[PDB]
RNA sequence: ACUUACCAACCCGAUGCAAACUGCGAAUACCGGAGAAUGUUAUCACGGGAGACACACGGCGGGUGCUAACGUCCGUC
RNA sequence: UCCUCCUAAAGAGUAACGGAGGAGCACGAAGGUUGGCUAAUCCUGGUCGGACAUCAGGAGGUUAGUGCAAUGGCAUAAGCCAGCUUGACUGCGAGCGUGACGGCGCGAGCAGGUGCGAAAGCAGGUCAUAGUGAUCCGGUGGUUCUGAAUGGAAGGGCCAUC
RNA sequence: UGCCUGGCGGCCGUAGCGCGGUGGUCCCACCUGACCCCAUGCCGAACUCAGAAGUGAAACGCCGUAGCGCCGAUGGUAGUGUGGGGUCUCCCCAUGCGAGAGUAGGGAACUGCCAGGCA
């Protein structure tokens, strides 16, 4: 409900992604969060993208 | 600091012999002086508050805390958390230097001054008073004032009664009736 | 305007009573708030379910200055 | 909230958490003039070892009883006393004081001397 | 005419009316009118009876009403199917159990209160009896 | 008292008028110095309004009548 | 700004009322441990075959209805 | 369709075109952790200020507050700030609860890697309970799978997701 | 061994509030000072540090004291399991369980480990 689904993508080469939502209006910039990439088995920066 | 001494060097003595207290720790003490400016209309002009704080800042000598509305209430059309005033709590050296500047060179610059009330005590020894014009303080540069503005003073005390509370202030020859 | 609605019963309540012997993990109470609080060898989950952290016998007690209800598990 | 009742309130949570864990706690108490330490058993009602600046054996060697240097001596003492009684692993109960002045000097000293926490 | 000024809920389950009365002594006046049957007093009944006892004494002395109709009663009208929702509140009753002191009175002679309580008694749907204040 | 956010605060000296009892005080005001290295500023102080200064008024405040 | 036969929430003492009130609170019910007698295993599992899913009056506890109905909807016997 | 209270007979469950209400969202902080804090309401005093803003004292004691309905909870706060943050982790999971089933839920503990803390320790979202849509078909990315003579490819499976 | 204090607990109002009295060698508290450690959406108030001039005023502890809270029978009353009955919306009998409120009355906690001070 106005809250859009986005995917956070692994900054390593893997194509691993977490999925979440965003109020794309009030918080229009790209969400960037450290999370665990299970393919390299290490925590890596993840950066917002479209779904 | 001079007036802290007059408290120690001179006031205690006066009060002990006045009320015949058994322990010197019963003698009323000035605990703190809290300055407040009820702004009320920054809700319309966000900038009216900034100039009030800086008025207090030069008056008190420390950065004021700006007080938010504890509670939204539509009577004054204010939403909770709206900045609606600013305050300063003075203690120690700074409180005493203010206490002096107040009597020695502000109250005299009140327009047609004739003395302060002696009945503005809250009933448990604390005295509160208003000023209409912050221009009585010489830290205020009459040319720069954006606007004349007033001010709450409360002297919180450790007297249990007003009779005791008044003697403490009286003992500084605090101007009354 | 108009009534006629309700929701499913959540089948809450005490699941093992005083004395019942349980293996660790067994839910002892389903509750909304903490009517019973977790005591020794008892865990509290996010919906305030109290569960066993050890094999033993269920023990209800009342403890403390607020007279709160506590569940613990005694080894048997 | 009145200094004392406020500190105790600040302390209650960590102690219940500690009770649940069954830790033997190294409990510190601070006062402007003195500092005190008790190693207390998990039941909460029997003290296994103790040291403080209130015992003459300790204060004799101290400039002023209420400062950081003295607290460091108390820390060193409980640690030693506890190890002679076979005690090694404990948990620290700062008891509502900040972990910081004197209190932090005392812990460091118990740690300097082999007490495990 | 008595009625709750406001209530938490509009309507109330029918419920039942077993039990003995509470508030069984003349606790305000000198004399009382006491319930012997179980049942319902309507707000209008309390009134028909209140007027009469007050007529009867020529508005002398003092009167207390110990009951209050806080129970909403509904009814379904003519030409209505069962169901389709609970009836509408039409009137209010107080539930009466044997022993309830209904009215008290004082400031008048024993003889006159009895006449007055007798006159009201004719307005009520439950048997009553005449009582007096008692030490202990 | 919190580093790096307050208003200077010096020990200023205050000069009065037809009376030679300056005072020195905290205050934040700005002026220009002298004796042992302070401030200055000529007002009309406590020992001046005629309910502090008790009587003697005259001065350059105001009057109450002339003659008679 | 003073005052009135007026009307007055709060608070105090006195008295009722509550399914969606509780600073109290049973009888029964239910869950669990042990134990004997008794009981054609009455219990449990899997497996073959089903039927049945219009219910009725009475009793107790109730909602609804008028504490109306050979009324109507639940629980229990 | 879903949540909360009552009916509901002191375990669970329990009907009605019975009685009240509410959801189909929200939040990168309003999540995590460490440290810290304690409401509402009245009286008295106080510039402009008023029945009610901000300041002070006393009384009070949670009647406040909780992103929102109700109930249940909450001071050790779950209520209010601040700093550092990404555990709003990936793989699993003893043992339970609840369901005709499909499913739903609670869950210590193990592995890997992580945040906060001196530390004991906490964290697998939010005080809990609503905030939702099976299958098919199909889109997108990944892939030691499969690849109709053979090597590829297309299609398919597998993981993620729309 | 005793009285006093402090710290950690058991119990969780018979344990609390009040009202009165009371103690400072030690403890404890207010306290003194603060550049600094460290802190204040401002304030050395609180946090915190260095201290020991003063005080038991506040607070705290102890003693008392029934104004409250709190506790609380006996008897009776309510209800209710089974069986039976009536004038069956409610009631009664036998038997078992047996409240709540209220009354008498209790009540100014009791207690463990450790440590210090006096005797
Ligand atoms: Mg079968
Ligand atoms: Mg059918
Ligand atoms: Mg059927
Ligand atoms: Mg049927
Ligand atoms: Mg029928
Ligand atoms: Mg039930
Ligand atoms: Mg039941
Ligand atoms: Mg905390
Ligand atoms: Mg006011
Ligand atoms: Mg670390
Ligand atoms: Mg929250
Ligand atoms: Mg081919
Ligand atoms: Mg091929
Ligand atoms: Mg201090
Ligand atoms: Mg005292
Ligand atoms: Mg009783």
């Amino acid at each position: 409900g106005i809250r859009e689904k986005i995917k956070l993508v692994s900054s390593a080469g893997t194509g691993h992604f977490y999925t979440t939502t965003k109020n794309k209006r009030t918080k229009p910039e790209k969400l960037e969060l450290k999370k665990f990439d299970p393919v390299v088995r290490q925590h890596v920066i993840y950066k917002e993208a479209k779904a | 600091a001079k007036l802290h001494d007059y408290y120690k060097d001179e006031v205690v003595k006066k009060l002990m012999t006045e009320f015949n207290y058994n322990s010197v720790m019963q003698v009323p003490r000035v605990e703190k002086i809290t300055l407040n400016m009820g702004v009320g209309e920054a809700i319309a002009d966000k900038k009216l508050l900034d100039n009030a704080a800086a008025d207090l800042a030069a008056i008190s000598g420390q950065k004021p805390l700006i007080t938010k509305a504890r509670k939204s209430v539509a009577g004054f059309k204010i939403r909770q958390g709206y900045p609606i005033g600013c305050k300063v709590t003075l203690r120690g050296e700074r409180m005493w230097e203010f206490f002096e500047r107040l009597i020695t060179i502000a109250v005299p610059r009140i327009r047609d001054f004739r003395g302060l009330s002696a009945k503005s005590f809250d009933g448990r020894g604390n005295y509160s008073m208003g000023v209409r014009e912050q221009i009585i303080f010489p830290e205020i540069d009459y040319d720069k004032v954006d606007r004349v503005r007033g001010l709450d003073i409360t002297i919180t005390t450790t007297a249990k009664s007003d009779e005791e509370g008044r003697a403490l202030l009286a003992a500084f020859d605090f101007p009354f009736r | 305007t108009r009534n006629g609605r309700d929701s499913e019963a959540k089948r809450l309540g005490v699941k093992r009573f005083g004395g019942e012997s349980v293996l660790a993990g067994s839910i002892i109470v389903r509750q909304r708030g903490t009517k019973f609080h977790a005591g020794a060898n008892v865990g509290c989950g996010r919906d305030h379910t109290l569960f066993a952290k050890a094999d033993g016998k269920v023990k209800f007690e009342v403890k403390g200055p607020k007279n709160r209800k506590f569940i613990s598990i005694e080894a048997e | 909230m009145d200094k004392k009742s406020a500190r105790i309130r600040r302390a209650t949570r960590a102690r219940r958490k500690l009770q649940e864990l069954g830790a033997t706690r190294l409990v510190v108490h601070r006062t402007p003039r003195h500092i005190y330490a008790q190693v207390i058993a998990p039941n909460g009602s029997e003290v296994l070892v103790a040291a403080s600046t209130v015992e003459k054996a300790i204060a004799e060697q101290l400039k002023y009883t209420g400062n950081k240097d003295a607290a460091a001596a108390v820390g060193k003492a409980v640690a030693e006393r506890a190890l002679e009684k076979g005690i090694k692993d404990v948990s620290f109960d700062r008891s509502g004081f900040q972990y910081h002045g004197r209190v932090q000097a005392l812990a460091d000293a118990a740690r300097e001397a082999g007490l495990q926490f | 005419m008595l009625q709750p000024k406001r209530t938490k809920f509009r309507k109330m389950h029918k419920g039942r009316n077993r039990g003995l009365a509470q508030g069984t002594d003349v606790s305000f006046g000198s004399f009382g009118l006491k319930a012997v049957g179980r049942g319902r007093l309507t707000a209008r009944q309390i009134e028909a009876a209140r007027r009469a006892m007050t007529r009867a004494v020529k508005r002398q002395g003092k009167i207390w009403i110990r009951v209050f109709p806080d129970k909403p009663i509904t009814e379904k009208p003519l030409a209505v199917r069962m169901g389709k929702g609970k009836g509408n509140v039409e009137y209010w009753v107080a539930l009466i159990q044997p022993g309830k002191v209904l009215y008290e009175m004082d400031g008048v002679p024993e003889e006159l209160a009895r006449e007055a309580f007798k006159l009201a008694a004719a307005k009520l749907p439950i048997k009553t009896t005449f009582v007096t204040k008692t030490v202990m | 008292m919190k580093p790096n956010i307050h208003p200077e605060y010096r020990t200023v000296v205050f000069h009065d008028t037809s009376v030679d009892e300056y005072f020195k005080i905290g205050s934040t005001i700005k002026t220009d110095r002298e004796i042992e290295l302070d401030g200055v500023t000529y007002p009309y102080v406590t020992i001046d309004v005629s309910s502090k200064s008790h009587p003697f008024y005259t001065g350059k405040l105001r009057t109450v009548a002339s003659e008679g």
